[PDB]
């Protein structure tokens, strides 16, 4: 069943590559949000320990 | 600690006691009420002044013989800078880094 998928997919690429190419544009605007979120989340985290060491430098 | 309150109180005794000693001199030659009782107790005063002062300086006399109690912690002062200076060096990489994401986002 996989081989049978695989020949699907060649006989696609070779007959249709503009659903390549939207797939792949796909994956990358999802690989972008992914970065995007990541980043935004280690930001907060970062924030919230500088807070944190700000508040407990008092000394 | 409580050495340097008694020491305090012993001088605000001292001084108060001068001053009930003026008082009662001053209330028994304007004219002659309890200037008896004041006198006696200006000089109960002056005596507990005097044995107080007695006492202080009859101390253990702890050395007398050189500077004591040499070290005043100086590598736990040292150490605590050490902490600090470590508190502000991650607090300006974390805002440098928050600055580059800022930066990327």
């Amino acid at each position: 069943t996989e081989c049978f998928f695989l020949q699907k997919r060649l006989q696609l690429s070779v007959q249709k590559p503009d659903q390549v190419i939207k797939e792949d544009v796909s994956e990358l605007r999802s690989e972008l949000q992914r970065k995007d979120a990541l980043v935004q989340k280690h930001l907060t985290k970062l924030r919230h320990w500088q807070q944190v060491l700000e508040d407990i430098n008092v000394q | 600690n409580e050495r340097l309150r008694a020491l305090e109180d012993i001088e605000r005794e001292i001084g108060a006691i001068l001053q009930n000693a003026g008082t009662a001199i001053l209330e028994l030659s304007k004219e002659k009420r309890l200037l008896d009782r004041q006198a006696a107790a200006f000089t109960t005063s002056v005596q507990h002044v005097e044995a107080e002062l007695s006492a202080q300086i009859r101390y253990l006399t702890q050395v007398a013989t050189g500077q004591p109690h040499e070290g005043s912690s100086y590598s736990s002062r040292k150490d605590c800078q050490m902490a600090l200076k470590r508190v502000d060096y991650a607090r300006l990489k974390i805002s440098d880094v928050a600055r580059t994401c800022e930066q990327m986002l």
